[PDB]
């Protein structure tokens, strides 16, 4: 998955999230065209496949011909009451997309972190099933302690949690950030 | 510190070269949509593990003149020959031709460009055709993905053909070229989206998917449509509106997380001491747990009736009912949050 955020000089914006699903998709590359084909069928539930201990397959998300599988993607644009874009945000990272997008928004909108900090700040994730909270390796360990004393069991992410690209309007113009977790950088004028 | 502030316009992509390509499209008079497409075509090269013309996408688009937002749905669909019981193991659903859904990417670019484009279609491809031919150093993200999937890549000659050197995956900094994709991008630039769906590329797409055990047919490609959504999901937060896609995407989940949390009136004070910060992050996790409990009823709204589910997930009053169940002192067992597998 990849997320891109764009604001043009006229104030119009695009938040776009695109995916072939797993790394390298289906692992089927055309030798002629070079196209690397998605494995988006894996995002459906299947009655015969248990994905997680104790978790039933979801019937709302079974395969039918012509159906689209449920996605965690959530490319978002926040607009102020005056009609000007405030934030363009989204994320990559499977089921961590939605929580990471929420966090980037919380971090900027409510905690008052600038856009680069909102992107770089450590994240955490819980999706109910499975029943664990995943935290990034550099999270404030007072947060880990606060979670554990409230009976959450935590685990540290082996790599990182999601990839966020964001733009926020400031007094100075359009502030942009790409996530160091994946290595991007923005550009503009 | 690594901040980037622009007086006029900005592109935040996950590779610097693709951000620059988007920016150059803007500077040349492109719309935000033109820039997005040019950048996306580049990300499909530099982060080829992540996305590209073999996949699908969603776009959320805001027009500052009309003050209207729209969504373009170009996510992949299950082919006509698909059925509920087609897979019996994770391997079957994840690897090989049968795992392939009908790609939507290029029809999405086309619909977005028809509605909002300023630059010629071919101009959007030109910088990526050059990049794919000249090659580029493998970046951090792609290098880590290559390492993670080294075994499968190294044992598949058609992947090795582009992603290896001396029979081993490329490492960060080593040059990657994508010469066949460059040619495909050129065909798309010249012949348009129809080349992919009902034109010169189609038979080969079908041949490739079927050779790998799949069931995508020409009819599937011919019948694929991107979809314009004139009324995306929104929620009000303070003096702002947040536009996001509804089912089959996770706008309803995001909406519920934020609507639960908005009643706590978070501010900079919420993170100013360890006591406050700890409680704040606990509350965030509990909001996640409530929101994900509701997610299991979501699916493609053309196939599943999600009307009432989504109404609740986007209701501030419903969210207040959930926030009232968040205990400041403890988390709870799974059943507490009432995950439902049926309505
Ligand atoms: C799974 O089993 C069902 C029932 O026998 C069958 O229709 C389907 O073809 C199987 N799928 C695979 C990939 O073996
Ligand atoms: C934004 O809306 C205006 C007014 O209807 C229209 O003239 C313009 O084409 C739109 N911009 C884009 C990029 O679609
Ligand atoms: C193009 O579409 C028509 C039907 O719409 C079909 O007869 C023809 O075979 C298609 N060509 C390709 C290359 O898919
Ligand atoms: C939010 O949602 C619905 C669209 O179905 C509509 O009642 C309302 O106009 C939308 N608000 C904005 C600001 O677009
Ligand atoms: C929506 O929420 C109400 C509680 O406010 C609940 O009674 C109802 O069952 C929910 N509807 C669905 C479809 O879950
Ligand atoms: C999930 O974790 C919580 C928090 O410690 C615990 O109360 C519960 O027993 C766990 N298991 C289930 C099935 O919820
Ligand atoms: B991406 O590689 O992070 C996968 C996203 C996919 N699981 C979806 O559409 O939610
Ligand atoms: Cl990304
Ligand atoms: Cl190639
Ligand atoms: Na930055």
């Amino acid at each position: 998955t990849a997320h891109l955020s764009v604001v043009a000089e006229d104030g119009s914006a695009v938040s776009a999230t695109s995916t072939i699903n797993l790394y390298f998709g289906s692992k089927v590359r055309s030798p002629v065209s070079g196209i690397l084909f998605n494995n988006e069928m894996d995002d459906f539930s299947s009655p015969s496949i248990t994905n997680e201990f104790g978790v039933p397959p979801s019937p709302a998300n079974f395969i039918q011909p012509g159906k689209q599988p449920l996605s965690s993607m959530c490319p978002t644009i926040m607009v102020g009451q005056d009609g000007q874009v405030r934030m363009v945000v989204g994320a990559a990272g499977g089921t961590q997309i939605t929580t990471a997008t929420a966090l980037a928004i919380i971090y900027n909108l409510w905690f008052g972190y600038d856009v680069k900090r909102a992107v770089e700040e450590p994240r955490l994730h819980n999706q109910l099933l499975p029943n664990v909270t995943t935290v990034e390796r550099n999270i404030d360990q007072a947060v880990t302690a606060a979670l554990e004393t409230r009976h959450h069991h935590t685990q540290i992410a082996s790599t990182f949690i999601a990839v966020v690209q964001a733009i926020v309007r400031t007094a100075g113009g359009w502030a942009a950030a790409s996530d160091s977790r994946k290595g991007g950088e923005p550009a503009g004028y | 510190p690594d901040n980037h502030v622009y007086t006029r316009a900005a592109v935040a992509a996950d590779a610097k070269q693709c951000s620059k390509i988007g920016r150059d499209a803007l500077r040349d008079g492109g719309s935000a949509v033109d820039a997005a497409i040019a950048a996306l075509l580049c990300v499909g090269l530099m982060n080829a593990h992540s996305m590209g013309i073999g996949g699908g996408l969603f776009l959320t688009i805001y027009n500052s003149t009309t003050r209207k937002a729209e969504v373009i749905n170009a996510r992949e669909v299950a082919p006509r020959l698909a059925f509920a019981t087609m897979f019996n193991s994770s391997e079957q659903s994840q690897k090989g031709g049968l795992s392939v859904a009908v790609p939507g990417e290029i029809r999405g670019y086309e619909l977005a460009h028809q509605r909002h484009g300023r630059l010629p279609w071919a101009r959007l491809f030109q910088p990526s055709i050059q990049l794919a031919r000249q090659g580029f150093p493998v970046g951090k993200g792609l290098a880590a993905a290559l390492e993670n999937k080294r075994t499968v890549i190294e044992q598949q000659p058609v992947l090795c053909e582009v992603f290896c050197r001396d029979r081993k995956v490329l490492r960060e900094g080593e040059r990657l070229t994508l010469p066949q994709l460059a040619d495909t991008y050129e065909t798309l630039a010249i012949e348009g989206a129809q080349a992919f769906y009902n034109g010169s590329l189609t038979a080969q797409i079908v041949k490739d998917i079927q050779a790998a055990g799949g069931i995508v047919t020409a009819e599937d490609l011919n019948n694929y449509r991107a979809e314009l959504i004139e009324h995306p999901l929104n929620i009000s937060l303070g003096d702002a509106v947040l536009y996001m896609p509804s089912a089959p995407l996770s706008g309803p989940v995001l909406a519920l997380i934020l609507n639960i949390l908005k009643g706590y009136n978070f501010s900079r004070e919420s993170v100013e001491s360890p006591e406050q910060k700890g409680l704040t992050y606990h509350r965030i996790v509990e909001a996640f747990r409530f929101a994900y409990a509701k997610r299991t009823l979501l699916g493609d709204p053309k196939f599943v009736d999600v009307t009432e589910v989504v109404r609740n997930m986007t209701s501030e009053f419903f969210a207040a009912q959930l926030r009232a169940q968040i205990s400041d002192d403890t988390t709870h067992p799974i059943s507490y949050y009432k995950p439902e597998f049926y309505t």
